[PDB]
């Protein structure tokens, strides 16, 4: 009622709430809104007394305190020139450094990463517009979290790279990302920043870059979908060494598809296709036929079977057909048997030697059909 | 038991008797090597109190461990953890990153094929003066002539490339290039 | 293996060690299932005989029927937990059998067939 | 020790 102006009086009644009871964040948010009504009241008049009165509530142990001080920092960003906003935001931002949270309440821990890192980020190193970020301000934010924080880990490492751009910020970003959160949550961003920082800092085609990249991601869970290879496997293949590329192709082939996806299977068969030669495709055929989920061994053994029959002799086609009898549950199918029989007819069998192939294939299908 | 007493004493605040009891217990239990015993407590109290002197002393005592530095990956991941925590970046931590477990595993590969010699040459790219490069080239030259036809020809090109890089490192076509031409006379077919 | 720590979370267990393992996990689940108590007031009931393990008096007055019912609750809880073993999980399939012994011989026969 |  009469919010912008009525008597230029009732705004005090709007700021009048009282009724002390148990509340979290309501008197602080309504006190910041009352500080905006104080901004329409003549700005700095009565505003500093409201910020100082609402700045101390019990001893720490609240997220509304630093949120109201940070809100006063945003009103200080609305204050144009950053001299006084940087002084008052520097002292008010430096106050939580001595004591943060965890005095009494329902919060088991202090959790000063959000609020404290927000006040430290509003004071310096915003990574957007405002300047005046000292070379030690990044360490002041990392020390503001004091254990680990990774909402801003990408932006924090980007700010440390803006102020420094060296390997120390990359290693500190890798340690802060590893200790930040378990599993490739912030560790995946630590891997991307480890490859980009490995190329732009540690040097191209460096052994220590592959040693650290392979050391941190060694065992790993399957990332987002899975990547155990393409970064380190492609980086090793592009490093100029045709030897270690094959070793990283086999070691990458063991961890290739934990989900038994045909993607990594075609990536390993293609990696063995573009390098080495026939014998490598045969070893990849036996290795692809060894690992089996449902259709994996049938499709891989069929493709490598046709590729081997079109190049090598017909022994791998007959033995590959016998291997196709023990796998590839009948379902419907019927095309692979006629295609294998026609391929055997084109191999010089015709009348002879095809009676056991067709009679054995039909006898195997009838035997698999049960009754 | 030392990790349990260090954890309970860690949640007990204090840590003076936990560190003194960690060094005293690590001294009385020392027989062959510390490995997961003292290094885990030294890294726990180290990273807990954020002390570089304890990390340097732990890294110095870990380098004196016998039995191939006790557990390979343990001391490697611990030295990389305290390394990356304290300084890391380049220079010291880079050379030590190529050294220690990397230089030992790449140092002794139980030579079989030319890939291990190529890795020893990659780690030997920047190591010492031309004496070590000539020792690695002469050590890998006679290490694997596996056969007459095929392979060893590429191994002969590997010995000619190792002698060409080692001889061409500090000089330009020295007498070692003439000796590499004598080795290029193909005692093979 | 792992000695001790301060935490509570899920695990696997349920393995061959049986008696010792089920008693260790049962005592840990019972201790973690029952938090602390009013012993501060028993801290007024505390005086000078507390420490000195070897005991002068091992009986005294016990507590009351209160601690008797509070002692009887985990007994019924252990009875309900002991009442959980398996389910019926039955159906009509394959051939018939005779009472329990033929079903046990079917389970052991299935264990011997798969090897 | 004379009791327990």
């Amino acid at each position: 009622q009469g919010r912008p102006r009525e008597i230029i009086n009732t705004y005090t009644e709007a700021v009048q709430t009282v009724d002390p009871f148990k509340a979290t964040g309501k008197p602080h948010t309504l006190w910041v809104a009352f500080a905006k009504f104080y901004e329409d009241n003549g700005q700095l008049d009565d505003a500093r007394v409201i910020l100082e009165k609402a700045t101390k509530v019990n001893f720490k142990q609240v997220d509304d305190l630093a949120s109201v001080w940070c809100q006063c920092g945003e009103l200080e960003l609305r204050h144009e020139n950053y001299d006084e906003a940087l002084r008052l935001l520097r002292k008010a931002t430096a106050l939580p450094a001595r004591r943060a949270e965890y005095f009494d309440g329902s919060e088991p821990v202090q959790n000063r990463v959000y609020k404290s890192l927000k006040v430290w980020s509003m004071l310096a190193d915003l990574e957007e517009s405002l300047g005046t970020f000292q070379s030690t301000k990044a360490v002041y934010d990392r020390i503001l979290d004091l254990r680990i924080a990774t909402p801003q880990i990408v932006i924090n490492y980007a700010m440390f790279l803006e102020e420094h751009k060296y390997f120390e910020e990359s290693f500190k970003a890798y340690e802060r990302g590893i200790s930040l959160f378990k599993w490739p949550n912030v560790s995946d961003i630590w891997s991307t920043y480890l490859t980009k920082f490995i190329a732009r800092y540690g040097g191209r085609k460096l052994e220590r870059a592959r040693d650290l990249f392979e050391q941190a991601l060694d065992g790993c869970p399957p990332k987002y979908a899975k990547t155990l290879y393409l970064l380190y496997a492609q980086l090793e293949e592009e490093w100029g060494l045709a030897r270690h590329a094959m070793a990283v192709y086999e070691r990458a082939t063991r961890a290739v598809e934990p989900a038994q996806q045909y993607d990594m299977f075609n990536i390993y068969i293609k990696r063995a296709a573009e390098i080495y030669g026939v014998t490598h495709t045969r070893g990849i055929y036996q290795k692809a036929i060894e690992v089996l989920s449902d259709e994996h061994a049938r499709e891989m053994c069929l493709r490598f079977a046709d590729m081997e029959c079109k190049l090598g002799e017909i022994d791998r086609a007959r033995a590959i057909y016998s291997f196709c009898s023990q796998i590839c549950d009948p379902r419907t199918t019927g095309a692979f048997w006629q295609t294998w029989k026609d391929f055997e007819v084109r191999h010089g069998n015709e009348d002879t030697i095809k009676e056991m192939l067709r009679i054995r294939r039909s006898v195997q299908a009838t035997y698999n059909t049960q009754v | 038991n030392w990790i349990k007493y260090a954890r309970f004493e860690e949640k007990h605040a204090y840590f003076a008797h936990a560190r003194k009891v960690y060094e005293r217990a690590v001294e009385f239990f020392g027989d062959e090597h510390m490995d997961e015993h003292l290094y885990v407590a030294f890294a726990k109290f180290e990273e807990n109190q954020k002390e570089f002197e304890r990390v340097r002393v732990i890294y110095k005592y870990a380098l004196d461990r016998i039995s191939k530095q006790d557990a390979q990956e343990l001391f490697k991941n611990y030295t990389i953890f305290e390394k990356k925590f304290g300084d890391r970046r380049g220079i010291e931590d880079i050379i030590v990153s190529k050294r220690r477990f990397q230089y030992e595993e790449e140092v002794k590969a139980n030579p079989h094929n030319y890939d291990a010699w190529f890795d020893y040459l990659r780690l030997v790219e920047s190591d010492a003066e031309a004496e070590a490069v000539r020792e690695v080239y002469e050590r890998a030259i006679a290490n694997v002539p596996p056969i007459q036809e095929k392979r060893h020809w590429k191994r002969y090109i590997y010995l000619w490339i190792n002698y060409a890089l080692y001889e061409e490192l500090e000089a330009k076509d020295p007498e070692r290039t003439r000796q590499v031409y004598q080795a290029s006379l193909e005692l093979i077919p | 293996a792992a000695a001790q720590l301060r935490q509570y979370h899920r695990l696997t267990k349920q393995i061959k060690p049986d008696m010792e393992t089920y008693e260790r996990l049962r005592e840990k689940h019972g201790e973690e299932f029952f938090p602390t108590s009013n012993s501060l007031l028993h801290g007024t009931h505390v005086p000078s005989t507390e420490e000195i393990d070897r005991m002068v008096i091992d009986l005294e007055k016990q507590i009351e029927k209160r601690d008797k019912y509070s002692r009887r609750r985990p007994y019924n809880d252990d009875a309900d937990i002991d009442y959980i073993n398996e389910r019926n999980a039955k159906f009509n399939k394959k051939a018939e059998r005779f009472y329990g012994k033929y079903t046990a011989e079917i389970k052991q026969n299935l264990e011997r067939g798969t090897a | 020790k004379i009791k327990y």
